[PDB]
Order: C-alpha cells, then sequence, then structure tokens
C-alpha cells in the first residue's frame, strides 16, 4: 500500500541545476519528517538532507550544504530536492525515504522509494 | 559530524556459518543505531533499530547488540538468501551518517 | 521545557463519522513536571474477551475573542489566508 | 502477560477545532493576540477506527474521539518505547486516572483486557 516514487532524474551538465521530486501515498505524509539519501555507482549510501513534518527546520550534509535545498508540499503529498551548481561527484541514484528514528522524526516505520538516477556530464 | 566505520570491509561465509559484522561510531551514540541490508538493484531494508530492536518480519536468526561507540550485528546461521551488503547508520545527531557497508559473499 | 501539559473538553455529539463545526475552547487539565523527551505515542484501548482523530500542532499566531464571561468564543488563524 | 493480537489513512477537516487557553490569566471583553502551538484551521486530520499504530509526536498532538462505550482509556508517550528509556503511561480506570513514568518494557501490542 505504502509507496514512494522519485522523478525528475536524467543527465545534466556541470555547474547546472536539477529539481527532483518524490510523490507519496498510502501513508500520512504530512505527519512525518522526510530524508533524502543518495548512492553513487559502486559506492555506499550517503545521507543528503532532512526536513521536518511541518516543512520548517531543514538539515544538510556538508557535501551538499549551501548548494542543495529541501522542501515539501503537504497538500500534494510531495517531497522535493532542488540541486544547484552540480558536479560530476553528484552522479548517483537519489532516494526519498522515511527513516526510522526515535529522536527527531519520531518515525516507527521505515520506508524507501525506488530511486532516480542523476548524471552530471 | 559523527563519522561511522565498519569491519571487515568484506567477508566470505557458507550456509550454516555464523557471521559477525562490526560497526563503530566516531563518538558515543548510546543505543541509537539502525542496521540496514541491501541487495544489488534494490533500496536498503531495515533489520534492526535502536541497536537491538528487531523489525517486524525479520527472521529470528538475525540479532544485534552494543552501546556507545561499539555495535555488533550477527547472523547466527547464514542462509543463501542473506548474501548482501550491510550498512549501519547513526541517528543520534544531525547530520545523520551511514557506514561504508560490509559486503557478505557466499563461500 | 520538561513540562507535559494536557488540555481537554467534553461535549455530546449527534454527528457520525466526522468532527463538528463551530467553536469550542479546551481548558487546562493537568501540568506534569516530568522532564522527559517524547517523540512517539500510541493509544490504549479496552478490549473485551468508536473512532479517534489525530492532528499535529504548529507554531501559529491566533487572535482570540474573550467574551464578557472570560470564555474564548471565537478565533482567527492569522496564517490561514490574506 | 503480553498478548500478540498497515491500512491506508483516512482524513477529515478540522474546521475551527483544537483551540485552547494559552495561559491561566483571566481576561474578558477583549481580543487577545497569542503565539503558540495550535492546530491550523481546516487542516487534514488523520482518522482511525478503534487500527492502533505507533504515531510520531512531533511538536504536540491534538487528539479527539467519538464514542459511547469508553473504549479509549489512555495513551503511551515516549521515545524508544522500551526499558532503555523513561516513558510516560497515562491510563484511566473506573475510579481514577493513573499516570506513571518508568523504564517500561511495553508489549508489542499493548491493551487492557476486559472481562
Ligand atoms: C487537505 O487535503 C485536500 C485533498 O483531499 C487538499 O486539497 C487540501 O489542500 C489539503 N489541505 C491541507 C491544509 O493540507
Ligand atoms: C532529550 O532531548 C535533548 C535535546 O535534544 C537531548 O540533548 C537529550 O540527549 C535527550 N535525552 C533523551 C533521553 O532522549
Ligand atoms: C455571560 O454570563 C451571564 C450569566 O452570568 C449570561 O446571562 C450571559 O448570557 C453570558 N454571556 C454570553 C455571551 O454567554
Ligand atoms: C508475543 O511475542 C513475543 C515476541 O516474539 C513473545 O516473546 C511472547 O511470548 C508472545 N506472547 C504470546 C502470548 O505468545
Ligand atoms: C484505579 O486506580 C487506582 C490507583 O492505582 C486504584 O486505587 C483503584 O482501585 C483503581 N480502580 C479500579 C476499579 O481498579
Amino acid at each position: 500500500e505504502v509507496q514512494l516514487v522519485e522523478s525528475g532524474g536524467g543527465v545534466v551538465q556541470p555547474g547546472g541545476s536539477l529539481r527532483l521530486s518524490c510523490a507519496a501515498s498510502g501513508f500520512t505524509f504530512n505527519s512525518y519528517g522526510m530524508h533524502w539519501v543518495r548512492q553513487a555507482p559502486g559506492k555506499g549510501l550517503e545521507w543528503v538532507a532532512f526536513i521536518r513534518y511541518d516543512g520548517g527546520n531543514k538539515y544538510y550534509a556538508d557535501s551538499v550544504k549551501g548548494r542543495f535545498t529541501i522542501s515539501r508540499d503537504n497538500s500534494k503529498n510531495t517531497l522535493y530536492l532542488q540541486m544547484k551548481s552540480l558536479r560530476a561527484e553528484d552522479t548517483a541514484v537519489y532516494y526519498c525515504a522515511n527513516l526510522k528514528d526515535s529522536r527527531y522524526s519520531g518515525s516507527y516505520y521505515d520506508y524507501w522509494g525506488q530511486g532516480t538516477l542523476v548524471t552530471v556530464s | 559530524v559523527i563519522w561511522m566505520t565498519q569491519s571487515p570491509s568484506s567477508l566470505s561465509a557458507s550456509v550454516g556459518d555464523r557471521v559477525t559484522i562490526t560497526c563503530q561510531a566516531s563518538q558515543d551514540i548510546r543505543f541509537y543505531l539502525n542496521w540496514y541490508q541491501q541487495k544489488p538493484g534494490k533500496a536498503p531494508k531495515l533489520l534492526i533499530s535502536d541497536a537491538s530492536n528487531m523489525e517486524t518480519g525479520v527472521p529470528s536468526r538475525f540479532s544485534g547488540s552494543g552501546s556507545g561507540t561499539d555495535f555488533t550485528f550477527t547472523i547466527s546461521s547464514l542462509q543463501p538468501e542473506d548474501i548482501a551488503t550491510y550498512y549501519c547508520q547513526q541517528y543520534d545527531n544531525l547530520p545523520f551518517t551511514f557506514g561504508p557497508g560490509t559486503k557478505v559473499d557466499f563461500a | 521545557d520538561g513540562y507535559f501539559k494536557i488540555y481537554s473538553k467534553h461535549t455530546p455529539i449527534n454527528l457520525v463519522r466526522d468532527l463538528p463545526q463551530g467553536f469550542s475552547a479546551l481548558e487546562p487539565l493537568v501540568d506534569l513536571p516530568i522532564g522527559i523527551n517524547i517523540t512517539r505515542f500510541q493509544t490504549l484501548l479496552a478490549l473485551h474477551r468508536a473512532a479517534y482523530y489525530v492532528g499535529y500542532l504548529q507554531p501559529r499566531t491566533f487572535l482570540l475573542k474573550y467574551n464578557e464571561n472570560g470564555t474564548i468564543t471565537d478565533a482567527v488563524d492569522c496564517a490561514l489566508d490574506p | 502477560q503480553c498478548v500478540n493480537l498497515q491500512l491506508p489513512p483516512a482524513y477529515t477537516n478540522s474546521f475551527t477545532r483544537g483551540v485552547y487557553y494559552p495561559d491561566k490569566v483571566f481576561r474578558s471583553s477583549v481580543l487577545h493576540s497569542t503565539q503558540d502551538l495550535f492546530l491550523p484551521f481546516f487542516s487534514n486530520v488523520t482518522w482511525f477506527h478503534a487500527d492502533n499504530p505507533v504515531l510520531p509526536f512531533n511538536d504536540g498532538v491534538y487528539f479527539a474521539s467519538i464514542e459511547k462505550s469508553n473504549i479509549i482509556r489512555g495513551w503511551i508517550f515516549g521515545t524508544t518505547l522500551d526499558s532503555k528509556t523513561q516513558s510516560l503511561l497515562i491510563v484511566n480506570n473506573a475510579t481514577n486516572v493513573v499516570i506513571k513514568v518508568c523504564e517500561f518494557q511495553f508489549c508489542n501490542d499493548p491493551f487492557l483486557d476486559v472481562y
């Protein structure tokens, strides 16, 4: 029932920008904080950013901080990630997820999307 | 930033063998640690939260324990379906961080 | 600040699978000096050998109307619309 | 003794619901402006049928129920929801409300058994 669907992936040039989105259904999207995670080919997972349930407080990893912006629309049940000044190192599969957490998000359940590939070339 | 590390980077084991994977935090994170298992082409799946709390639906052959900087994940009897990469993630302090991942091969 | 505050109200209702319209203010019930963090919660039901609703609070500015008897009878949610 | 007994969410409109007294000071015949944690007007509120999952607390919760049989007795509030941390347990019985904070080892699906 629970689904998370990423979109907006593709191929871009260095120094460019790209807007990713994640549609949500089957769960109370507007009740949960949401995270972005990325995985470069042949590499492990890298945590990108987090936004609170109300779309207020936002957090970023040092590798993307100052370049990327996280946002959401609770009326459209959609999570967004706006990337600017992209580099070759940003080539990765980007996932939206509701990560289980007893400290910040208060999430009891752990859900992930299918991921969307972004290539910088 | 709290950095995460894992040991070994990879291991080989056969069916019925006991598999132990070590995760370490750069700093004391109490018991706040998630263990994820990922197979090629798929999103990661959570097996354990809060160090020792097993996720519903996860086979009893899986376990974990530890505290502070020191955490261990164990498979008491490896099955052919358990060949995967395991990651450990700390959620004590933002930004959140994942370990490098430990790869399990079938020997 | 470590204090767990509860407000409440109790009325009859003649409507079915929904909450009623109209204004009603909830009064303070208890204020407990507990000093713990809360991030998750669950309901406790009595089962023998009903429905509930959950909404989340946000930091909002309200204009509250206190009547001549000191009870709040109306309000404006300032961030709702222009 | 513990006993081992997900659906898509339903939603309703909270038209002008969930307003509470911000403080204990008496006021009358006045329009007073206040900033606090309030439930936004006409928000989308999650509707459940007494379906009792663990929910996030976020910044605070507005809770309401409609019943004629006293099925909802109380709540559990906490973080880990296990012996690792202190948790708040609020329950009502036939004579009293009982509130405790302890390192409770809660059941996988807690409830009160009525004979
Ligand atoms: C509530 O949900 C409806 C769709 O069912 C949507 O049109 C409306 O904008 C939402 N309102 C809020 C505050 O999210
Ligand atoms: C409670 O919250 C504070 C502030 O985030 C944090 O520093 C503290 O470690 C938390 N304690 C527990 C038991 O969660
Ligand atoms: C205020 O209280 C008095 C009784 O003390 C009552 O007659 C009057 O109608 C009340 N006013 C309102 C607006 O309810
Ligand atoms: C409920 O499940 C737990 C965990 O597996 C188990 O320890 C407990 O004995 C079970 N309770 C009953 C009545 O089977
Ligand atoms: C309700 O709880 C109180 C406090 O523990 C207890 O003294 C009282 O007997 C309980 N009432 C019933 C009917 O169990």
